[PDB]
């Protein structure tokens, strides 16, 4: 049998004890080398262009998961669908993960200098 | 004597012109047609209809079933208390006259102003201020159907009843148009939306979110026109706030 | 009443290296399988034994009819007439016939009843409705009081409890206390409670009916009460007997006041199930064990001193009982000479039973990692923190 | 609260059995209603 | 480091080398072990259910067939309002169990006198006309009631509730077997007591020994009981065991766990059949009521009302007297040493209700057992006390 | 006879009579956000050929976050009349049912009726009820909020996949939501609804005046260009309040006074606020 | 056709849970919610195959 | 066959019933009875065969309402009750004495009051007093008691108070009875004064079924319901 979840420190502890439930196997998000195979998988039927440098790419991508990878490259797909062309040129991968990572900060300067 | 009585069900589906899937009520669903002359483009999906007990043939449509709490909220009578008896109130009563009376006396007016007609207005103050006698008499004028509610009787312990009686409510309103929802004391529904997780606030939350969906949400109002009171209009949410 | 259930075949395992010895002892044991086989085989190829009675018995069955529906005798009446509940729950006031045996009818015994005009038509003493018979003990589990490493306590225990008064129960009232009737088996998960159960259903000697707690309870209403009025009857029935209800926390929560009528059954299961824990004398041999673990969060009714007296503790497992368990778990392992064990029994940490067997298994499967199978220190000492996943550092030094 | 005053106006009317009331009868009630009030 | 799958080779070497010459044969022979098993289990049979026949020349086939298409079923209900017949309106609104509720009206064999509310009764199907009441009837064999004349607990087993015991003897010893006092001092007798505790107190003990010294018959009445499956005519079951009691000369009327009672619509029908049965009944009877529940708030406002129920008595947890006081009377039925300090148990043992000192002595008990030592040591009740007290 | 797959379903659909008449050309401005909704919602549903050309997958699932009253569930009535998809409306606080368990039976019936259906919309209005950030729940209630919640992620990016079924989602507080369901794969597409900026804000004066009557020589454009942190919703209302001013005043031509006066009143923000806190 | 139609127009039958095969010739079967019967076999079914809790068709 | 009547729909009336078997049932004619009184939840006896109401039947009980025995006779004679002789005839003259002259009342053009507010500490017998009251005036007597209605949640005003004086209706003269101060997260209180407000409001005027409230303290006091009308008299 197999279980999955996100919050694994809540499950009952009866229900984590190994007998019922060995090899609680963890799922990290990707390392640089795992975002760059990912992205190699889902850019597969993808129509890209020469000088394409997925390793950038990659590198671009800090902690983002594998859900966020196949994100990136659906946006850079429909960056490439908005302007009605079929190529797919770093630009539009940098400009995907620009979009995708997007996320809000600590406006206020202040609060985050709290701590040293 | 001669009458043998009838099954009751709501319209599940259309399957084609004729073949309708109806569930009884309480018991097992069925494929039924229609009685020869009948609106059938009256026999919308949960439509209340009535079966032949034998031969289970759609024989006459039924008004939707009300919600006891609902009934109860409904009739009771107003009192046909007239405008002369409220005294000092004439700016503000000429305001709600407009804004709740006026869409419902010459809509024309209005659509030909180029506006759409008020959804509805509160009316905010200490209490014992005649807010309540304010919409009654409003109602007594229009000679409408009448939903008094006041928001601190709709709360329930059970998770998502109260939720349930405001969709009840809205969907007795626009089956009884032309209707005026007075639903007292807001602030026990509306007040303000956070995000420290206690139970009953959270379902506040939960409801206040239904109020909104059935007032201003994707189903638009037509004719319902609803009342608000409360003596603290500062603590309402602001999305209910909101115009 | 009948005599007791679960039978088992025959330990074995008095050598378990496949030396030959097994081998001639499973052979000793299919052979004498296959010679019930055949005894069975050619007595059934030959037993001519039918008919005698016939007429008779035709024309009572006539009278039977067909089909004879099964009912619960709810109550009798003057010895001509009854009443009987049918298992939709209407009851009626029927005739009883001449040819049923009147000594047998009793308020609860399912009695045949005629499918039109219901009478009572005959006695079913054997009911027993699947659910309860599927509670039920058949082949008995393999493990045993030799595979249990520490708990000596609580074994000895668990055997004063629900072995001495089915065997000679001399002293008990020898000394004038009463046998424990039913016992609670308590603490953290996986330190051996359901182990426990199953090595004394091994080492057993009366029916044993196993219970997950949760099957008690029934959609539909009145149907969770009657299973376990209608378990407890058979272990009355089927005397001495031993009912184990693993996880009494499924209902034995904290009773408050119902509202629901879910929730009202429930309080009424549970009530059901602690008259029945009353109704039957402790000098009764029908004893019931229940584990848990979360033992503070159950109905201070249930574990009333008047009802379950015992209260069986287990603990996580010490440094001696860690070893014990080791020394079990790797028993049939084919440990290389350097693996010493004693590192990880060392590490203070909360490793239980079932902890120590999955360290174990995980160690074998390192060991296949490396295509061996001596299974050396190195696979332990990965398997270790491989098997336990996730006080700051300095603060108790 | 000025209703109050007119119907505890009218309880009064009673008190000393009058058939009508009076302007002490309506100043007296609204003064128990004042201080009812307080 | 990538850590390689094992092949089809790697799988076929592991299956072989490093294995026992005796695997082959060991497997085959135990799955052939257990293919016989199931082999007996499915072929062994069942055997003949044994239905319910009685011995031969004991039936009247004949007159079975005779009643069979002569005699028929009524089915039996809950009888509920006359409807107010008067003769002219005989029919009655009667509940067959889990089935609906219909009006019917009599058959001419059965007179409106023999037919009240509330009552079973048979009815047959074409009609549903009422044939026969039946009465729930009365036997100690069923429900679980009084089943006790002359309980075998005497003041000598109750001991730590002095100023408890003594309470009772005021509400029940003076009136009984002292009616002249109250007769020539005008007073009405108590007319309800309630003995409020925490359980294992000894409430139901101490209303037993008192049955027993009052020469008056112990009644036990279980809430749980009918509150489950015997609900419904519960008002007619304490209705004729009230009956009974007036037959009787004296019966202690006690209802045990009263908080599974008094806390309802049968309920409330109950506990208004008592307000007939002690606000109707005379107060002046000698079927006194006992009321005894863990939760003392719990029982209904309208009962404790004066005129129903006089006095109320609370059931403390034994002091150091009391403690080493139970302890000598749960002893006296064990085989232990005859210099049992029984005070340093009981100064052991403080706040512990009475069923902790008797499982107390039970694991005392245990323990000698243990050692298989017929007489228990004041080593064995000191551990006993170590392991049951501190829980 | 066997019936269609899902005709007893207990959620019923948007019928024709049921669509809104909210088109596309009403809502002023909002061309980012159009166009994102559409090239999820829209553009897949009429044109997969474009998507598989370049060989991605369509997003499936898009959030509308943003402050209340700047036109949300708009866009969503006007998708949902400009469509020829099945489409679906719920709002959050309708799946938390009464009984246990009813809630994820009901959010798995929507889903399963989206499924067996055409290319589908589903569009879950004030998700935030149900959609709250996991957390350690203690009661009942809430452990049942948090099932509907996982029975939505199970539903929407689960083992079973769904194939034409985009999910429209808004809510006020986006921050507030779950993570896992603010993940690509799940609402790809998070689109922000911000109150409208200057051109925004003429663009909904111009789209809301259109059926009023003329303005007189109204500066619309000086209205416009006042700096007001105000909503579509308020642009709506004061449009109206104005059309209300003109009723009571009997002149069916707004200007410059009775327009003033509705646009004082809409935005009172009144700071009635101590001045020791400024 | 005309064989399906005859077929058609026999009554569904009933499914229950055999509890136990009382004897050669009656069952004891479970069938839901009409309750508990104790049914006979007919010429085709052999008895030995009806085993404890499989589904039969009355 | 006994029908619980769901409710009365117009057509010129059709009622929807739910018979004893668990069946709901559309009649287009209304039996053989009259169709006026046909209370929506008034028990019938519907035909076994063909569903027509054949004739109506008195209401069978409402929960609470046979839960209540609702005594008639509190056998006192002010003879019991001492010490309160102002108290007393303040009493009469606040329910019994205007239910006498309600002619007189009307002569003035104005409603009698309809509740009294009476305090005290908490063992000063306001409950003996109200008995009293109900036997000096031969009226039914109806109770509910402030620390009965702070336990059992939703429903104190929701199915309970409000059947209480349907029933007072049913079985007039009778007086209701609120003893105790009661509380006059601290929102289902909130809803119990609503319901006494809106509900002692929302009832027959004519004031047939008087009500009297005990109260324990005069340190909680709501205005809405201390006010002419809900309490008026002050004991
Ligand atoms: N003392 C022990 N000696 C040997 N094995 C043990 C011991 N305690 C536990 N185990 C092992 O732990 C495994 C799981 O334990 P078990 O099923 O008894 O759990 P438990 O303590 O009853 O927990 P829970 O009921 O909470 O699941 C057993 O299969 C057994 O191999
Ligand atoms: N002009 C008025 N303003 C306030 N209350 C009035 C006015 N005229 C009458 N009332 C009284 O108000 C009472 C109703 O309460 P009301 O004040 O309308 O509700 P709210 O407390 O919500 O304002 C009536 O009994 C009536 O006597
Ligand atoms: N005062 C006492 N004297 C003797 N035994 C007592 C006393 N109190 C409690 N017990 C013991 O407690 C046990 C159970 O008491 P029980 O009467 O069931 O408690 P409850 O009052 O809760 O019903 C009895 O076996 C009895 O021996
Ligand atoms: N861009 C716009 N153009 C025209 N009207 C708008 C616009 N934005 C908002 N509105 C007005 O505001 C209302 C939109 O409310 P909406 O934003 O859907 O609420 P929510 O944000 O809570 O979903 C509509 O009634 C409309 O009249
Ligand atoms: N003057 C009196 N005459 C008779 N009984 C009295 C008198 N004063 C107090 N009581 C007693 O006080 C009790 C009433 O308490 P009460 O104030 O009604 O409680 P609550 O405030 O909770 O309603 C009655 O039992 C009654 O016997
Ligand atoms: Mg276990
Ligand atoms: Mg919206």
């Amino acid at each position: 049998v197999i279980m999955a979840t996100n919050r694994i420190d809540i499950l009952d502890s009866a229900l984590l004890r190994p007998g019922r439930i060995d090899r609680k196997i963890e799922f990290p998000p990707p390392n640089e080398e795992a975002r760059l195979d990912i992205l190699k998988i889902h850019s597969r039927k993808m129509n890209l262009t020469r000088g394409i440098n997925l390793r950038k790419i990659a590198e671009l991508m800090p902690g983002a998961s594998g859900a966020e990878v196949k994100g990136v490259c659906t946006e850079a797909g429909m960056y490439a669908l908005r302007e009605r062309r079929v190529h797919v040129t770093q630009e539009d991968f940098e400009m995907a993960v620009a979009k995708v990572m997007q996320k809000d900060s600590e406006k206020n300067m202040s609060i985050k200098k709290l701590w040293k | 004597l001669q009458s043998v009585g009838q099954i009751v069900g709501e319209v599940l589906k259309q399957l084609t012109e004729e073949k309708f899937i109806v569930k009884a009520t309480n018991g097992p669903r069925y494929v039924v047609g229609c009685r020869r002359q009948l609106d059938k483009s009256k026999l919308k999906p949960g439509t209340r209809v009535a079966l032949d007990m034998t031969t289970l043939t759609i024989m006459r449509y039924l008004p939707r079933e009300v919600d006891p709490l609902v009934y109860n909220m409904s009739h009771e009578d107003p009192g046909n208390v007239s405008y002369s008896e409220i005294g000092g109130l004439s700016e503000q009563i000429r305001e709600l006259r407009e804004v709740i009376e006026l869409p419902l006396t010459n809509p024309e007016l209005f659509q030909r102003v180029g506006i759409i007609p008020p959804k509805g207005c509160l009316l905010y103050g200490p209490p014992g201020t005649g807010k309540t006698l304010l919409a009654r008499a409003v109602a007594s004028q229009l000679d409408c159907n009448f939903l008094k509610v006041v928001s601190s009787s709709i709360v329930d312990k059970y998770i998502g009843e109260s939720a349930r009686l405001i969709r009840e409510m809205f969907n007795y309103a626009r089956d009884h148009q032309p209707c005026i929802i007075f639903m007292d004391e807001i602030d026990a529904i509306g007040g303000r939306r956070f995000s420290e997780g206690t139970s009953a606030d959270r379902e506040i939350q939960r409801t206040l979110m239904e109020l909104l969906n059935q007032m201003d949400g994707f189903d638009t109002l037509h004719r319902v026109k609803m009342i608000m009171a409360t003596n603290r209009p500062d603590t309402l949410d602001p999305a209910l706030l909101r115009p | 009443t009948k005599g007791p259930d679960a039978a088992s075949k025959l330990p074995l395992v008095t050598p378990h290296t496949q030396c030959r010895l097994k081998l001639l002892k499973l052979e000793r044991i299919k052979d004498y399988l296959l010679m019930e086989e055949e005894f069975i085989r050619n007595q059934e190829q030959m037993k001519p034994l039918e008919e005698k009675q016939e007429e008779e018995r035709s024309k009572v069955d006539d009278l039977r009819g067909t089909p004879m529906s099964v009912g619960t005798l709810e109550e009798i009446i003057d010895d001509n007439h009854a009443i009987v509940s049918t298992s939709v729950g209407s009851e009626h006031y029927v005739s009883i016939l001449s040819f049923v045996d009147k000594d047998l009818l009793e308020p609860g015994c399912s009695v045949l009843l005629n499918h039109k005009v219901h009478a009572v038509i005959g006695v079913l003493m054997d009911d027993t409705d699947p659910l309860v018979t599927v509670m039920k003990v058949e082949k008995a589990p393999q493990e045993t009081y030799a595979d249990i490493g520490g708990l000596d306590n609580q074994i000895q225990e668990i055997k004063e409890s629900v072995e001495l008064p089915l065997t000679h129960p001399e002293y008990y009232e020898e000394m004038g206390i009463k046998p424990p009737k039913g016992v609670i088996l308590y603490g953290p998960p996986g330190t051996g409670k359901t182990l426990l159960a199953k090595a004394v259903a091994n080492q057993t000697s009366a029916t044993f009916l196993r219970v997950v707690g949760s099957e008690l309870i029934q959609k539909y209403l009145g149907d969770g009460p009657k299973l376990v009025r209608e378990l407890f009857r058979v272990a009355e029935e089927h005397a001495p007997s031993i009912v184990f209800i693993d996880e009494i926390d499924a209902i034995g929560t904290k009773r408050y006041d119902s509202n629901s009528g879910g929730e009202r059954e429930i309080q009424r299961t549970m009530l059901e199930l602690l008259n029945q824990l009353d109704g039957f004398d402790s000098r009764g041999d029908v004893k019931v064990i229940m584990a848990t673990n979360r033992i503070e969060t159950l109905d201070p009714a249930l574990i009333r001193p008047g009802r379950i007296d015992r209260k069986i503790e287990f603990p996580l497992p010490d440094e001696k009982t860690k070893k014990r368990i080791f020394q079990i778990h790797t028993s049939r392992m084919t440990l290389a000479d350097d693996v010493t064990l004693d590192d990880l029994i060392m590490a203070k940490d909360d490793l239980s039973g079932a902890d120590i067997k999955a360290i174990c298994t995980e160690a074998g499967l390192m060991a296949l990692r490396e295509r061996r199978m001596k299974v050396t220190n190195e696979d332990f000492k990965k398997s270790k923190e491989n098997v336990l996943y996730k006080t700051p550092e300095g603060l108790y030094l | 609260d000025l209703r109050n005053v007119c119907t505890e106006a009218g309880m009064f009317a009673i008190r000393a059995d009058h058939d009508f009331v009076v302007q002490e009868d309506f100043m007296k009630a609204v003064r128990k209603v004042a201080d009812s009030k307080k | 480091k990538p850590i390689r799958a094992l092949d089809e080779g790697d799988i076929a070497l592991l299956k072989t080398y490093g294995q026992s010459t005796y695997s082959r044969q060991i497997k085959q022979v135990e799955d052939d072990i257990q293919q016989l098993l199931k082999k007996i289990n499915e072929l062994t049979g069942i055997k003949e259910s044994d239905t319910g026949l009685a011995p031969p020349a004991l039936w009247d086939l004949a007159a079975d067939k005779q009643t069979l298409q002569s005699e028929q079923p009524l089915q039996v209900a809950r009888c509920t309002k006359i409807i107010n017949a008067d003769s002219e309106d005989p029919k009655y609104i009667i509940n067959v169990k889990q089935f609906a509720k219909f009006v019917v009206d009599l058959s001419d064999q059965v007179a409106p006198t023999d037919i009240e509310e509330g009552m079973r009764v048979g009815v047959d199907r074409n009609k549903y006309q009422i044939h026969i009441p039946l009465p729930p009837k009365i036997d100690p064999t069923v429900t679980m009631m009084q089943v006790e004349e002359k309980p075998d607990v005497t003041y000598s087993d109750v001991g730590g509730c002095k100023e408890q015991i003594e309470k009772l003897r005021e509400v029940v010893e003076t009136p009984l077997l002292h009616p002249e006092r109250f007769v020539n001092l005008g007073i009405e007798p108590p007319k309800g007591v309630l003995l409020f505790g925490p359980p294992g107190t000894g409430k139901t003990l101490c209303a037993r020994a008192v049955a027993n010294r009052t020469d008056a018959c112990f009644i036990r009445v279980i809430g749980s009981e009918l509150v489950q499956k015997y609900v419904g005519e519960g008002a007619r079951m304490v209705r004729e065991l009230f009956e009974m009691a007036r037959t009787k000369k004296a019966c202690l009327i006690f209802f045990d766990e009263i908080d599974a009672i008094g806390g309802d619509n049968e309920v409330q029908r109950t506990m208004l059949e008592l307000i007939n049965q002690l606000d109707g009944f005379d107060p002046r009877g000698n079927i006194k009521v006992l009321m005894a529940t863990n939760r003392p708030d719990t029982l209904d406002p309208a009962l404790m009302r004066p005129g129903r129920l006089d006095r109320k008595i609370e059931f403390s947890l034994p002091d150091l007297e009391g403690r080493t006081h139970i302890f000598k009377i749960h002893a006296r039925s064990m085989s232990v040493e005859r210099d049992i300090r029984f005070e340093l148990l009981a100064r052991l043992c403080p706040n512990s209700t009475g069923a902790e000192i008797r499982s107390v002595c039970t694991e005392a008990g245990m323990f000698a057992i243990r050692a298989r030592r017929k007489i228990a040591t004041e080593k064995d009740f000191l551990e006993a006390v170590n392991k049951v007290i501190k829980s | 006879d066997v019936l269609p797959p899902e005709a007893d379903s207990s959620i019923m659909m948007l019928t024709s009579d049921q669509k809104p008449d909210v088109m596309y050309a009403d809502i002023g401005g909002m061309d980012i956000q159009k166009q994102e909704v559409r090239e999820a919602v829209e553009l897949p549903l009429t044109h997969f050929e474009l998507y598989k050309q370049i060989g991605i997958d369509p997003p499936r699932g898009v959030l509308m976050y943003g402050p209340p009253g700047c036109g949300k569930t708009m866009l969503a009535k006007a998708v949902a009349h400009h469509t020829t998809a099945a489409f679906i409306r719920v709002v959050g606080s309708e799946f938390v049912q009464k009984y246990l368990g009813e809630g994820p039976r009901m959010v798995r019936d929507v889903f399963r009726l989206a499924k067996e259906n055409a290319p589908a919309i589903i569009f879950i209005d004030e998700i935030d009820a149900i959609a709250t950030k996991r957390f350690d729940a203690q009661t009942g209630a809430d452990r049942e909020v948090q099932r509907i919640l996982l029975e939505l992620l199970n539903q929407m990016d689960g083992f079973d996949q769904n194939v034409n079924v985009k999910v429209i989602m808004a809510t006020n507080r986006a921050d507030t939501l779950d993570p896992a369901l603010l993940r690509p794969g799940r609402l790809d597409r998070k689109i922000e609804f911000p109150l409208p900026d200057r051109r925004q804000k003429r663009l909904i004066f111009s789209t809301i005046t259109s059926k009023m009557n003329l303005s007189e020589e109204v500066d619309l454009e000086d209205y416009v260009a006042r700096p007001d942190k105000i909503s579509g919703a308020d642009i709506n209302s004061i449009c109206q309040e104005s059309g209300m001013l003109a009723v009571r005043e009997n002149r069916y031509i707004v200007l410059a006074k009775d327009f003033e006066k509705a646009y004082k009143t809409v935005i009172k923000k009144d700071e009635q606020e101590h001045e020791f806190y400024k | 056709l005309r064989e399906e139609l005859q077929l058609l127009q026999e009554q569904g039958s009933y499914v229950g849970e055999v509890v136990r095969a009382m004897d050669k010739k009656k069952v004891l079967v479970k069938v839901h919610p009409e309750g508990k019967f104790v049914v006979d076999v007919d010429k085709n079914i052999d008895i030995n195959d009806v085993t404890p809790n499989c589904r039969v068709a009355l | 066959l006994v029908s619980n009547v769901i409710e009365l729909l117009d057509v010129g009336k059709c009622a929807v019933i739910k018979t004893s078997t668990r069946q709901t049932y559309f009649l287009p004619v209304i039996g053989l009875v009259d169709a006026e009184k046909l209370k929506p939840g008034d028990l019938v006896g519907v035909n076994k065969d063909s569903y027509l109401i054949l004739e109506t039947l008195p209401t069978e009980y409402d929960s609470r309402v046979k839960a209540m025995e609702v005594d008639e006779r509190p056998t006192e004679q002010y003879s019991d009750i001492g010490g309160l002789d102002k108290q007393i005839q303040e009493l009469v003259e606040a329910i019994v004495l205007p239910m006498n002259h309600k002619e007189k009342f009307e002569n003035l053009g104005i409603q009698p009051p309809k509740g009294v507010l009476m305090y005290g500490p908490p063992g000063t017998g306001k409950t003996l007093l109200a008995r009293a009251c109900a036997a000096q005036t031969k009226a039914t007597f109806l109770k509910l008691a402030g620390p009965q209605l702070v336990q059992m949640f939703i429903g104190d005003g929701a199915k309970l108070v409000r059947d209480a004086f349907a029933l007072a209706k049913e079985k007039a003269p009778s007086i209701i009875f609120i003893d105790e101060l009661d509380a006059i997260g601290d929102r289902e209180v909130q809803r119990t004064m609503l319901e006494l407000l809106n509900q002692l409001d929302g009832f027959q005027p004519n004031t047939q079924v008087k009500v009297i409230a005990a109260t324990n303290r005069v340190d909680i006091l709501d205005p809405a319901l201390l006010r002419s009308g809900r309490l008026d008299r002050k004991i």
